[PDB]
């Protein structure tokens, strides 16, 4: 069941969903190719088991984090657009939808936390992170704070860390090396040191969150903050005079928050490529074809230099670009799981002075930094075998077993030994270790045979190996 | 229809190196799989069991053969040593035993009529 | 010190130094380089040592075996030919002169055994192995031999035992498995059978050798022989009508001898690696350049399609290169001189009948292998013996002990068992590293207040990988 | 103590330590290296199975930081080796070097003398 000679098109219903349907009309009336845009629940979920047999849409719509893993299982298909098209986006959102060096998706919009300040407090922002110790204590004088943001999750506190050189996976040449992390390193060192440092001088509570950041802000009881585009809606209805600015410089150096794409790939199992690649191309990625979708809904940052430009008029949407500029592109390899806990845990326990910044930061590197094992060290191997006596015409049946195999890497050697009168000793003295069983339990199987009697059949089932000593 | 190789990283070492999808938690692929078996490696490199990896690449990623139609994961002989040594430590680090690692659903023993790995 | 904006080109002796020289005048009177052909004694080990330092020529000229060796140094450079050129040349050919992957010179000729008959004894020559028993007591009759060629070289009995499916190492994908070694499988099992059948039914001496061989059929004591096309010039002296022609079928497949390639790669030391590519790739491997080194002396066979139809109307080049392209080419790899010892070893063992066919190919499947840093091998140190108790003046004595990992995975696998009878519950397959062979020692202890007590320990010859149950 | 074996083709042995001078003559490995490689056409063709370690031996010997003396190989090697390789040597123009000669080593590795086998 897959649609030929049409375009059927899936978009999270949070995404404006009516405005593409407006350029799937316009596509319909020049080419004659009806499109079908539709917004089903967990479409994430969704689109890997439906694209797996050979089903679902033509065009998928989502962040580019999650396509990493759709692009491993070879779901989405190749994107070929021109040098000519290429320069039409900008180039670092390219780098955020390649997979192995083959490009598999188009990008659309770009996500990234922005300094969110009030204009009444403050009109002009801080560019520094060092002066807002010395601007809280100012803004104490009159009942006031500097900054409060989300300190539980580490999306909100990742951008003051990474600054000076932290990272979460390093990606060199179209690749994620995952024993490559750096969070232990001198740069994540100082920014969390500095994070800390503010939060037991009394400029910030270790246990403030997403609830109580915003509550403080839209009631004007802190002059700065840090979120999306997504709480704009919430900040408006409080009715405090705001802006949208870059985020502030850590030792000189940018701060680096992740970064969403919003991306647009074709389904592997498509017929309809050309047509989907030339909607892609030609007919949403304009300025007409953006404004329609940005008008149901807004898509804030855009990929299209053109269209950006525009749109960035709204100082807004230009903070947001340049947040995403200078910030981290966010990993789309699944080892990014990992990430979230392990900074989580290694910032609540700097924050509350259970653990030390050296030693959190030490742990998080250990737990959440990818160690492969050997396949040719002596380890328990397993496999199923059919049981039957060899001499008895009747039944068998299907069962696990388990064996030692590998080579071991103790060297084995046999020197030989001096033997003297009345002290006739061995001729050779040797060590030499085989991968053996450590623990066993014992099994049986009554065998059901016909013409004649229900005979055991008995075998020892291993539960562990290791490298013992040959004589042993 | 026969069976399919291991695509995942940590869970390619182990006493085998095939695997059939979807597997015991609900995944259909193991793109999926490896995206939720990440979060373990804290609890993995800790080591509150040896055995922990080796239940957990049982379970996200099965072992299959093509003599048989259905997978082969871990018994509850192995889920009850894992959990017993493993809970104390999720308990203490603000975590329970999860829904999809419950002994009950797994088999008692490698018996003659059901078959899992100890 | 190297030549730069220049060339300079070593070739042997024996080659046509002075027709190549003409191919380096044209070079010069085109491009305006120019190139200096050149033939030192000994070049071969001259251009390890020179090349290393960073000296040396930036062409060099040499059978393709050597240049493995000169490749695993880093000695040669990468040959770039596109795919358009790389069609002019035989697709074996370039199968030769390939090191890990990387291309490091290009071919020029092609040496390969050959059968050669007595047109006067034996105007059409024969087909097939089997009728040679048959060929041969009709010739005895009339006081003449069928066949005769060095028995004793590997080289020259090869190509019967490698018919039927025997082989030095397998070459599958530009490289020589050395861990894979067929001289003891069926196929070099049949061939070396019929060979020792040919000698225990007077068909065939055991002792023959080169010179006899050579020296038979040039006096028309035998109607063919076995060798290459630096024997032709010989023949041609001794005024015997003859011909040279395709190797004769084993159990139907074709025989299998070791195909030697002139090539000529290019220095990595060299700056002139352009200047150089094009020598070889315009000017040289053409109709015209390779005809100007040919009139000099003789390459035989080439590897360029072109000139060499040209070459094959002379019917002895054409039987060359057609047991060529069916011939086993020769392994570039220092691992190859074991090889040679083992089968020597095997076929006048199996010649004389002083040990059987399958015994002695088995004992070279097993004394090939004799090189890993990490195996099972007989380390030597120096312990000081002394006496246990009483104190004695010790002495020092050399020892050897064994030591290493032996390659082979070691493992335990479980027994079924039914009965209640005191069985094993598993069983085991483990190797160490043990002595294989060993001889006695002794030393006398000059122990003041006492007598001369004698220290006995066995002094070790060899180890190998054994059972750890043994 | 002893120095460290510079040759390539005699580093692979029994043992890693070597000290000059030689017990052909020469004074430093680099000479030794430059007269040792006019061997390879006597190795390539394989006369003698032992015939690499018997050469490395003699030109690159084993020392140990317990004793003085150098340790080579014995008579009964060389005589095994040239027994196998002289033949070989014959064909292609060449004798058994004044440098290799058997007599020069000693019988066998005994209470006095000390040698490989
Ligand atoms: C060549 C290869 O892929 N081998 C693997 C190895 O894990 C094992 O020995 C085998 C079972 O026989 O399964 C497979
Ligand atoms: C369907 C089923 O048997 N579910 C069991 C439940 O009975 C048990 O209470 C629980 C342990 O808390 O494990 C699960
Ligand atoms: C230079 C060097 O590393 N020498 C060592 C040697 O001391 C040791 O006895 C032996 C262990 O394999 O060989 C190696
Ligand atoms: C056959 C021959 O010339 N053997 C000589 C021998 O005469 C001489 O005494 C020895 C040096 O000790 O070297 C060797």
């Amino acid at each position: 069941k897959i649609e030929e000679g049409k375009l059927v098109i899936w978009i999270n219903g949070d995404k404006g969903y009516n405005g593409l349907a407006e350029v799937g009309k316009k596509f319909e009336k020049d080419t004659g190719i009806k499109v079908t845009v539709e917004h089903p629940d967990k479409l994430e979920e969704k689109f890997p088991q439906v694209a797996a047999t050979g089903d679902g849409p033509d065009i998928i719509f989502w962040a580019h984090d999650r396509f990493g893993g759709y692009a491993q299982s070879g779901l989405l298909a190749e994107i070929t657009p021109d040098k000519a098209f290429q320069d039409k986006l900008y180039p670092f959102t390219w780098d955020a939808v390649r997979y192995n060096g083959k490009l598999i998706a188009y990008p659309i919009a770009v996500e990234a936390l922005s300094l969110i300040y009030n204009k009444d407090l403050l009109p002009n922002p801080p560019k520094t992170w060092e002066e807002i110790p010395a601007l809280d204590k100012e803004l104490k004088a009159k009942g006031k704070s500097a900054l409060m943001f989300n300190l539980q999750e580490p999306y909100f506190t990742w951008p003051l860390i990474a600054a000076d050189g932290g990272y979460a996976f390093k990606y060199e040449n179209g690749k994620y090396d995952i024993k490559d992390v750096g969070v232990d390193n001198a740069g994540a060192k100082a920014g969390l040191t500095f994070l800390v440092d503010l939060i037991k001088n009394k400029h910030m509570n270790a246990d403030t969150d997403y609830s109580i950041a915003e509550a403080a802000f839209n009631k004007g009881e802190t002059a700065m903050t840090i979120n999306g585009p997504w709480a704009w809606s919430n900040i408006d209805t409080s009715k405090v005079n705001y802006g949208v600015t870059v985020l502030p410089t850590f030792k000189g150096q940018p701060s680096k928050p992740f970064v969403g794409v919003l991306s647009a790939g074709i389904n592997a199992a498509s017929p309809n490529k050309e047509l989907a690649k030339e909607f892609l191309e030609n007919y949403l990625l304009t300025d007409e074809g953006l404004e329609a979708v940005n008008k149901d809904k807004p898509l804030g940052a855009v990929a299209l230099k053109s269209y950006e430009e525009e749109l960035a008029k709204d100082p807004r949407i230009a903070a947001t670009m340049e947040n995403a500029q200078k910030g981290e592109i966010m990993p789309n390899i699944p080892q990014m799981s990992a990430f979230w806990y392990a900074v989580r845990t290694a910032v609540i326990n700097a924050a509350s002075g259970r653990q030390t910044v050296d030693e959190a930061l030490k742990d998080a590197q250990t737990n959440a930094a990818a160690m492969d094992s050997d396949p040719r060290r002596c380890m328990r191997h397993h496999y199923v075998d059919s049981i039957s006596h060899p001499l008895y015409k009747c039944s068998s049946k299907m069962v696990l077993l388990a064996r030692c195999e590998g080579h071991c890497s103790q060297a084995s050697r046999s020197e030989p030994l001096v033997s003297f009168s009345t002290v006739l000793k061995q001729p050779f003295r040797s060590s030499c270790h085989c991968c053996r069983p450590q623990t066993s339990k014992l099994k049986a199987l009554r065998l059901r045979c016909s013409g004649g009697m229900r005979l055991t059949a008995t075998y020892r089932y291993i539960l562990s190996c290791h490298c013992e000593e040959c004589n042993s | 229809r026969r069976c399919d190789p291991i695509r995942i990283s940590m869970c390619q070492n182990l006493g085998y190196n095939v695997t059939k999808m979807p597997n015991l938690v609900g995944h259909e692929l193991q793109t999926d799989a490896e995206l939720q078996l990440t979060t373990f490696t804290p609890l993995i490199q800790y080591g509150c069991s040896s055995q922990l990896q080796f239940f957990l690449c049982s379970v996200y990623v099965p072992m299959c053969t093509e003599k048989i139609n259905i997978p082969i994961g871990p018994c509850g002989g192995m889920c009850l040593s894992v959990k017993r040594r493993c809970e104390p430590v999720l308990k203490e680090f603000g975590f329970a035993w999860p829904e999809s690692l419950n002994c009950s659903k797994f088999p008692p023993q490698n018996d003659h009529n059901h078959m899992c790995m100890e």
